[PDB]
């Protein structure tokens, strides 16, 4: 059982003077995304769309416009920082969807509470030849 | 001091606040601007814009044209900024027709830059797009007649 | 603080041990191959220093040494030359009968039927003729006898074995600290003072003491062997004396101030001699005795152990303004730190540099019977454009290389980059668009002549004749220059450069040297075609630098390294994404871009300066002054330039210039080759291998080393290479063919 | 002088010694007998 | 004569060739005094285009109305000088290369490491295989026929 | 506050940054004029059927109309017609 | 979106996941292999089809599969 943090508003962002490597129309009308993370102090970081931005001393909130520079900017705070990090997805409606630890626990760590997708239990040269499922919807990689 | 600012204080917006950009005088000409009036009947501001382009269009289909150095009609030659008036307000019709549906309200910003909320433009809309594209035609056309109307005392006829 | 002589002793050995372990430098490939692919790695890596090692200081011992061994090979070169000048020349019936004779330097050996192309060159000589310039330079440098190149050519060889021995000693024995590399402060001081200072003064001596007597007795018309030797002029100062009178005074003038008496051989005078069409020699002494004194005075600027003086860091951090913040600040970190960063800046103002000389060398020809020689100044030309687009596209790579490598916000930061790299965006989108106005603007202006003219519309077409598009600024500049004698420069005799100033034609041996250069609508559109290309250069290799981190496309991209394929056939596609993508890219427009400039060069000079002139003085161009009417249209450049000036080349079977058209075939055939590789990928490649593989197998002959395609950049890199060796070898032997024939 | 040996074992090194052997030996049998299309010693 | 050529010791036009060919190099003598190496040069490359010329003619090339030697490959046994003859010789040449790479990397296969003889040679075991070329036909032969040059359900 | 779950418009940045939202400067008369006039010209399927029907017959009636002395391919050949390389 | 599949030679390494970028797939419990665990791609939604995973994989063949399909805004990897 897992229960994601809910994204806080007023949260502080980081430092940083602007870019045009930041969000465009699609963040208006479309989705747009969100990394939360905890910072032990004030550091410099490079951004994953303009140059250097300053982490804040506590909790940052940073805006960004794929899940992709989300996962990037997490994978660094992980690595050259040693920073925990969440991120979701935000709908134009207000609407938010958590997305990453999905389970509190990273992804490349096994977790018992996940269930199998897109697993087939065999070879993979033991797909069918295409000739067998023409003119069916289905495609021989999808058994 | 600093000139350069991120866009009305947001700095994860894309894009940068510039002298260039956000200028008391870049601002005033750009909201005086026809286009930039969100409050007027688009039919005016398509009118407006007509006049200024069409105007704008004959000198150079007449100046560079094919019919140039034949006086008698090169002065005529502006049938082709007529036809481009044309070509263009087709291509306004069908932008139109294409962007937005009968019943379907404005895509315009309803905020402004200081965050109150605003009556967005309705030059946006099917019918305002509409009208503005009547405008533009009418605007247009006639700006290449009171340009062609005026054939004398100037330095490059 | 205390700027001194730093080094560790023997901190390398000197072994073959590791000349037996390939790949040693590598922890990866000293492993050996366990596939083909490796083999290319040991050699794609060999340079690429600071991807063996993270250690500065031995980084830095590695690039000073590799220096000396550049200039070691340098000097082998040298001595080549001046031996093959000594020993294999007609350097002396040339220096006898210059405006006839051709300079031959190469000889072939009679083996398989190559003995053609030992042509006859003059002066009772058979061999290649040679488009270097090395007897105009040995000319003006006093040289006469074989017996003086060849001490020259042991001289030179010495100072190869000089270099190669203190490569070896400062890589082995006595290297560097990493201190003392970083002594900018100390570097710039020595370099402007000590050897570009020094080097233009001794320079100067020799030309006072040799080349200007010398050439006085060649140019009136004495024997090379009745010239005095050049330290009969030292010892006894009457020759000089004779010569030049000034010698008489004791260099008292010097120390009295009494300079102007030594207008004798220290002139202002510009402009061009008209017996040897090139720049007077007074002229030239007195120009590296004046930046002699500069560079000298230049090489104080910085503070070393004295106090006195200028740290740069100081100058930076000084420099900043409410636009760019707190701009410079971290620069003199950034440069004392990376060697890409340096080597970026050196190749742009290096390259930079040498297409500039290209120009000046054309328009002042500095040395003697170098104008009216058109094989060597249209090989000098074309030769440094060349050499001088490659070094820029280098610069692109290497400030890509820096980005990807070197650059690190949270401990070397600087706030002019951090901004640029803030508005990337903004910055690629405006160049693209000035792009592609310059397209439709230049070329599109092409495309326009080209229908009228098809349609039966001169009259329609941008002509002199037509729509007239007039250069007036460049115009009124060479205006401005050939009023500026006497007016604006009172001490200039005449104009700075014959392409300015009206009149004065010179012409050596019935050639012309130079006359006025005219401007017209043909010389409009083509510079803004070179606008056009420079730009869209420009635009490929910036692109590549600002977004070698990152992009929208690629957050992570930083982390793929400066040479990688792609990140996969995903988000649409990612191929030539990477930084050294973007360094392939921008050689084609290099490329392009140098091509259609010496184009323009011949072009131009055969069609409006280059020819015979009558003794009544009429002069005929090597073709009819036709640059005006038939370059304003792309099928002129097909047909009055490539059609016709092609002749020579493709006619030269059966004589000794039959090489230039076997190159020409021959880099057109490498050139096609190129094609193969840059057209497809190494999957198709890879699978085929595998068949072959079988075949192989089935014979028990397949191989350990097992056969793998080239990698994805590889197949890139490989394409380019032969592209560009395709194209620029069929240039080659173009030109050369047709200015040796009809030249 | 082992390690100089197998240096000179080397692909490249072995290449440039076999080719240049093989382009002498190339280059004076068209000295001594040049020209020829044809094996003409039957 | 065969593909209605006719001989180069019975064409004019081969002669016609030669003629045309020495005074070429002539024209270029004339312009060096006779003493001089220039002169000398010419001299031997009159000489072995004398030498040229006589040796396609003697060796019974056929001509075309070019004056050319035309090659006839058909087998024709007049001339297996043109190519059956020194086709032969090719292939014993590279028979004999191919015969003793087989025999190096055959040699080298069960080796520790057997890619660090295939980019640093054993000149040593190199020399010893060398001549094994001598031989490569019955070698080759006799494998085939003892089902060694073909490797088993491959 | 720059990021608000509530106001996503302002969150987002979507604002009309040069819009004037001032009432009309144009006067009226002038107003009604063109209202009044281009009116018919508003119905957007209706405009773009009278620009390609319009703007369509009036090409073909300049083309058609056209005079040598303006377009060299009515003028027609004014030379006599020449001969082939082998033919007519 | 791109189709992604993973195969029961999946021995269970976790390089598929460690290597993708947008977080498509996770490590869940099997009994399979040694490791005790097989990948998984419950997100396909973003997955951009860079094939990160494929070039990481160990097995022989591959155990992570990406089959390009049906572009959208997310694979396409758009900011716009
Ligand atoms: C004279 C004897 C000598 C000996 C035995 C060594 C021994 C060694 N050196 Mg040293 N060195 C020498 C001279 C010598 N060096 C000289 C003269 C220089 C000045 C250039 C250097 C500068 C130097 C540097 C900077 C480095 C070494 C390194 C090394 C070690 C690596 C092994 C190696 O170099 O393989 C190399 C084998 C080669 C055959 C290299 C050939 C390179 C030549 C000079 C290029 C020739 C250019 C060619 C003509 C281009 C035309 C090509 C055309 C035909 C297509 C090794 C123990 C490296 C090291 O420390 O390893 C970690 C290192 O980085 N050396
Ligand atoms: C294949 C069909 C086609 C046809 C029939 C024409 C016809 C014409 N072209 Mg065009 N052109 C074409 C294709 C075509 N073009 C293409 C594909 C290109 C791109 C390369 C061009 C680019 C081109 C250029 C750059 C120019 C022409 C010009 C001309 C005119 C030259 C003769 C003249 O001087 O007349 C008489 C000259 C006049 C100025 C009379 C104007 C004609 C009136 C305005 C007709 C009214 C138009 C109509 C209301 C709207 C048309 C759209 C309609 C479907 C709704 C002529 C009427 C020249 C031109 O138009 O001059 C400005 C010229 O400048 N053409
Ligand atoms: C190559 C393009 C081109 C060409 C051929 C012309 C040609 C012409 N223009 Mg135009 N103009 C252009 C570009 C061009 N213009 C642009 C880019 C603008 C800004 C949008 C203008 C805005 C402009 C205005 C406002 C007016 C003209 C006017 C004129 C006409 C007479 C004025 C004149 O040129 O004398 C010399 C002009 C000087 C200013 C000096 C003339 C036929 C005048 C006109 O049409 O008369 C009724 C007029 O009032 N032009
Ligand atoms: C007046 C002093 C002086 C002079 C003349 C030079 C000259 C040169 N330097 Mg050096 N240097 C100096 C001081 C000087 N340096 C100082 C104070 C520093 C900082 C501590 C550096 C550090 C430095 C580095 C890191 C490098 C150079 C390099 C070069 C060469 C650049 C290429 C070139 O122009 O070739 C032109 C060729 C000539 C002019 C031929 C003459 C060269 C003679 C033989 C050397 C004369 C100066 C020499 C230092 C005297 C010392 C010899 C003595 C100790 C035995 C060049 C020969 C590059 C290099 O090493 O290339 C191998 C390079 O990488 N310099
Ligand atoms: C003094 C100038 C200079 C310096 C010192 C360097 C230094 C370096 N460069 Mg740079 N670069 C330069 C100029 C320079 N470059 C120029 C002018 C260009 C434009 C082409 C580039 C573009 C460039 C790119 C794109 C890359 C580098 C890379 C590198 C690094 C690896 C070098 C290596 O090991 O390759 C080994 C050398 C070879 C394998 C030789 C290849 C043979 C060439 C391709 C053929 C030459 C043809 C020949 C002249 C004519 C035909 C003869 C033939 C028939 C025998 C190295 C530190 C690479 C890197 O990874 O950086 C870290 C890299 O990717 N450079
Ligand atoms: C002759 C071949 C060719 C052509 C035409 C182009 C064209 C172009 N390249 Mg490309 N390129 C080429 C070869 C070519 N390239 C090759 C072989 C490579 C591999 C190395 C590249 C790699 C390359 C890169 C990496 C880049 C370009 C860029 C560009 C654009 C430069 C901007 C510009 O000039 O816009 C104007 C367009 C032209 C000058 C083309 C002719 C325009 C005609 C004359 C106008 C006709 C219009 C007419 C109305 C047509 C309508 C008819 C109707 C029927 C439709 C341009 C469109 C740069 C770019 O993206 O742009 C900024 C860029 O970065 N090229
Ligand atoms: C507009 C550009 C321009 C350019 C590029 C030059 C260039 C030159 N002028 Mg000059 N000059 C100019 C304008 C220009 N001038 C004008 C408009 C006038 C008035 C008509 C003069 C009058 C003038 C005189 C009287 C002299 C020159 C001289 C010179 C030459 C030596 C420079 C010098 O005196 O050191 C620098 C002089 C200084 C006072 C220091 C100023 C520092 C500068 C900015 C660096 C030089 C090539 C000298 C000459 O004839 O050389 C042979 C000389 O005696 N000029
Ligand atoms: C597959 C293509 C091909 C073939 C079949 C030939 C064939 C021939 N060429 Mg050519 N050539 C080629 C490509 C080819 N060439 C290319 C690509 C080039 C450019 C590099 C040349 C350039 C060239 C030149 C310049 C010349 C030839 C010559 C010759 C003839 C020399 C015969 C000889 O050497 O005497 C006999 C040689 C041997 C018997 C050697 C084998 C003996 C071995 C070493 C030892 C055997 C021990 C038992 C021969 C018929 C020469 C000639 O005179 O033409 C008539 C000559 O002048 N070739
Ligand atoms: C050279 C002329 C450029 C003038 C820039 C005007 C200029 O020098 O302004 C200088 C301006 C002042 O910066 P600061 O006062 O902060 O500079 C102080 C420190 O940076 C230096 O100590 O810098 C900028 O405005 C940032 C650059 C933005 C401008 C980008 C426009 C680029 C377009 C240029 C290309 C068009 C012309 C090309 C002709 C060759
Ligand atoms: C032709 C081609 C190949 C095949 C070309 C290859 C594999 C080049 C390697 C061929 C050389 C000849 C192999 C070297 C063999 C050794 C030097 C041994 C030679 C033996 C003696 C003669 C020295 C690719 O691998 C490739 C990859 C990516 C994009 C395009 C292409 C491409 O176009
Ligand atoms: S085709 Fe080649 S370069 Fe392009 S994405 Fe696929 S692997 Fe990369
Ligand atoms: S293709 Fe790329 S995004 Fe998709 S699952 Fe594999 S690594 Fe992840
Ligand atoms: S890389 Fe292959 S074996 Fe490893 S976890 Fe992924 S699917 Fe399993």
């Amino acid at each position: 059982g897992f229960t994601p943090p809910e994204l806080d508003p007023n949260t502080p962002s980081p430092i940083f003077g602007g870019s045009t490597g930041g969000l465009l129309r699609k963040a208006q009308v479309e989705e747009f995304y969100v990394i939360t993370w905890e910072s032990p102090k004030e550091q410099i970081f490079e951004m994953p769309t303009g140059g250097a931005a300053i982490m804040r001393e506590g909790p940052n909130l940073l805006k960004l416009a794929r899940k992709e520079q989300c996962l990037a900017l997490g994978t660094r705070l992980r690595s050259k920082y040693k920073i925990k990090y969440q991120f979701y997805r935000v709908f134009p409606s207000g609407e938010v969807q958590y997305l990453h630890p999905k389970d509190g626990v990273y992804p490349e760590k096994v977790n018992p509470g996940r269930q199998g997708v897109g697993v087939n239990f065999r070879s993979i040269g033991k797909n069918v030849s295409p000739i067998e499922v023409k003119f069916t919807g289905k495609q021989p990689y999808d058994l | 001091y600093q000139v350069v600012q991120p866009i009305n204080g947001d700095p994860f917006i894309g894009s940068l606040e510039t002298p260039v950009t956000s200028s008391p005088l870049v601002a005033w000409y750009l909201s005086n601007l026809p286009g930039y009036r969100t409050a007027v009947n688009p039919l005016l501001r398509g009118i407006e814009v007509g006049l200024a382009h069409g105007f704008l269009l004959v000198g150079p289909f007449v100046k560079a044209g094919p019919l140039r150095n034949t006086e008698i009609a090169g002065q005529a030659g502006s049938l082709a900024a007529g036809g481009l008036v044309v070509i263009l307000s087709i291509c306004l019709t069908i932008y139109g027709i294409s962007s937005f549906n009968e019943g379907d309200p404005s895509t315009a910003p309803s905020l402004t830059l200081t965050g109150r909320k605003k009556q967005p433009d309705q030059l946006q809309t099917a019918d305002g797009w509409a009208k503005f594209t009547g405008g533009f035609f009418f605007g247009g056309i006639s700006g290449v007649i009171w340009a062609f109307f005026l054939l004398y005392v100037l330095d490059l006829p | 603080p205390e700027v001194k002589i730093l080094v560790d002793r023997d901190p390398i050995k000197t072994s073959f041990e590791q000349w037996a372990k390939p790949g040693h430098f590598s922890r990866t490939i000293a492993k050996g191959p366990d596939t083909t692919t490796w083999i290319w790695n040991l050699h794609a890596d060999a340079h690429d220093f600071d991807s063996h090692t993270s250690d500065l200081e031995e980084i830095s011992r590695k690039v000073f040494s590799a220096h000396f061994g550049q200039l070691s090979i340098i000097f082998l070169w040298l001595s080549g030359m001046y031996f093959h000048g000594a020993r294999f020349s007609n350097y002396e019936a040339w220096l006898n009968d210059p405006t006839h004779i051709r300079p031959s330097a190469q000889v072939v050996w009679p083996i398989v039927g190559q003995e053609i192309l030992n042509g006859d060159v003059g002066g009772g000589f058979r061999g290649i003729q040679i488009t270097s310039g090395f007897f105009q330079i040995w000319r003006a440098s006093g040289i006469t006898s074989e017996l003086q190149l060849y001490c020259t050519a042991i001289g030179a060889l010495v100072f190869a074995a000089l270099m190669l021995f203190a490569g070896w000693f400062h890589y082995h024995k006595a290297a560097p600290k990493l201190v003392w590399f970083q002594d900018v402060e100390s570097m710039l001081n020595h370099h402007l003072a000590g050897l570009l200072g020094l080097g233009s003064l001794s320079w100067a001596g020799h030309q006072v003491h040799v080349s200007l007597p010398i050439n006085q007795f060649l140019n009136a018309g004495v024997d090379p062997k009745e010239i005095p030797l050049p330290h009969e002029f030292i010892l006894n100062r009457d020759l000089l004396a004779q010569l030049y009178p000034s010698f008489a005074e004791g260099a008292t003038p010097f120390f009295t101030l009494n300079w102007s008496k030594y207008a004798d051989f220290l002139t202002f005078r510009g402009g061009l001699d008209p017996l040897t069409g090139g720049l007077w020699l007074t002229d030239i002494a007195h120009h590296h005795l004046a930046i002699a004194i500069l560079f000298l005075i230049a090489g104080h600027m910085y503070r070393t152990n004295w106090g006195i003086g200028h740290g740069i860091k100081d100058i930076l951090e000084a420099h900043k303004g409410p636009f760019t913040g707190q701009g410079h600040k971290g620069l003199y970190e950034i440069l004392t730190t990376s060697w890409h960063a340096q080597l970026s800046i050196n190749l742009a103002m290096l390259g930079s540099l040498t297409i500039i000389v290209a120009h000046h060398m054309y328009a002042m020809p500095p040395y003697p019977y170098l104008a009216t020689d058109y094989g060597t100044q249209l090989s000098l030309f074309t030769h440094h454009m060349w050499i001088g687009g490659f070094l820029i596209v280098g610069a692109a790579a290497h400030a890509a290389i820096f980005m990807v490598r070197d650059y690190d916000p949270t401990t070397r930061y600087n706030d002019l980059l951090d901004r640029v790299l803030r508005h990337r965006d903004a910055i690629i989108s405006h160049l693209n668009w000035v792009c592609i106005f310059l397209g439709f603007h230049s070329f599109g202006l092409y495309i326009h002549n080209d229908t009228m003219s098809a349609l039966g519309r001169p009259q329609d077409m941008f002509s002199d004749t037509a729509i007239q598009l007039q250069p007036v600024f460049a115009q009124w500049i060479q205006n401005t220059h050939a009023l500026a004698p006497g007016t604006t420069a009172p001490g200039a005799t005449t104009s700075t450069s014959l392409t300015w100033g009206g009149g004065d034609l010179v012409s050596v041996g019935g050639k012309v040297a130079l006359l006025p250069i005219p401007l017209g609508t043909a010389d409009f559109l083509v510079h803004h075609i070179h606008a056009f290309t420079i730009h869209v250069t420009v635009l490929i290799l910036l692109k590549g630098v600002l977004f070698a981190r990152s992009s929208r496309l690629i957050p992570d991209k930083a982390n793929l390294g400066f040479r990688f394929p792609c990140d996969g056939p995903g988000r649409g596609g990612t191929c030539q994404v990477s930084a050294w993508d973007h360094v392939f890219l921008g050689l084609f427009w290099m490329y392009n871009a140098i091509s259609v400039v010496i184009f323009h060069f011949s072009w131009k000079m055969q069609s409006d300066v280059w020819g015979s002139i009558n003794d009544q003085g009429v002069v005929t161009h090597i073709t009819g002054g036709n640059f005006a009417q038939s370059s304003i249209t792309i099928n002129g450049w097909l047909r009055d330039f490539l059609w016709a000036q092609a002749s020579q080349v493709i006619q030269s079977y059966g004589s000794s210039l039959s090489a230039y058209g076997l190159f020409f075939l021959g880099a057109h055939f490498v050139w096609a080759f190129s094609l193969m590789f840059l057209f497809s990928g190494r999957g198709y490649w890879q699978e085929l291998i595998e068949s072959i593989v079988w075949a192989h197998n089935k014979l028990k002959v397949a191989p350990a080393t097992q056969p793998r395609a080239l990698s994805i950049v590889q197949g890139r890199a490989v394409g380019v290479t032969h592209y560009l060796l395709g194209g620029i070898a069929t240039t080659w032997a173009f030109f050369l063919a047709r200015i040796i024939a009809v030249g | 002088m082992r390690d100089l040996k197998t240096y000179l074992s080397v692909a490249p090194v072995a290449s440039t010694l076999w080719f240049a052997a093989l382009a002498g030996l190339l280059i004076e049998i068209n000295r001594f007998f040049p020209d020829a299309l044809t094996f003409p010693f039957f | 004569d065969i593909a209605g050529l006719t001989p180069c010791k019975d064409s004019k036009q081969f002669a016609k060739r030669e003629k045309q060919s020495i005074k070429k190099l002539e024209s270029s003598l004339k312009l060096y005094a006779p003493d001089s190496a220039p002169a000398l040069a010419i001299n031997a490359t009159i000489e072995k285009t004398k030498r040229r010329f006589d040796n396609y003619g003697k060796q019974g090339l056929l001509c075309g109305a070019d004056g050319l030697p035309h090659l006839i490959v058909s087998g024709d046994q007049r001339h297996w000088g043109e190519f059956i003859t020194p086709g032969i010789l090719f292939l014993y040449i590279a028979g004999w290369i191919g015969w003793v790479g087989r025999s190096y990397l055959i040699a080298i296969r069960d080796d520790k490491k057997p890619t660090q003889k295939e980019i640093i040679i054993d000149v040593p075991l190199a020399t010893r295989l060398v001549f094994r070329g001598f031989s490569w036909p019955i070698a080759a032969y006799r494998e085939l026929l003892n089902g060694e040059l073909v490797a088993k359900d491959v | 506050v720059y990021f608000d779950l509530e106001d996503l418009g302002n969150t987002t940045g979507q604002w009309d940054l040069y819009g004037s939202d001032a009432p009309s400067p144009y006067n009226s008369l002038q107003s009604k004029f063109f209202e009044t006039f281009a009116a018919p010209f508003t119905k957007r399927g209706l405009l773009l059927k009278f620009l390609i029907l319009g703007g369509g017959s009036t090409l073909a009636y300049f083309s058609a109309t056209a005079s040598g002395d303006i377009l060299p391919i009515k003028k027609g050949p004014q030379l006599p017609p020449q001969l082939g390389p082998r033919l007519g | 979106s791109h189709s992604v599949k993973i195969y029961d030679t999946c021995i269970g390494c976790t390089q598929c996941v460690r290597a993708c970028p947008t977080d498509v797939l996770e490590m869940i419990p099997w009994g399979g292999c040694k490791a005790k665990q097989i990948a998984s791609a419950p997100r396909t939604e973003d997955c951009v089809g860079c094939k990160r995973c494929e070039s990481a994989c160990p097995t022989d063949f591959l155990s992570v599969r990406v089959y390009l399909w049906h572009e959208t805004t997310r694979s396409m990897g758009l900011a716009y």
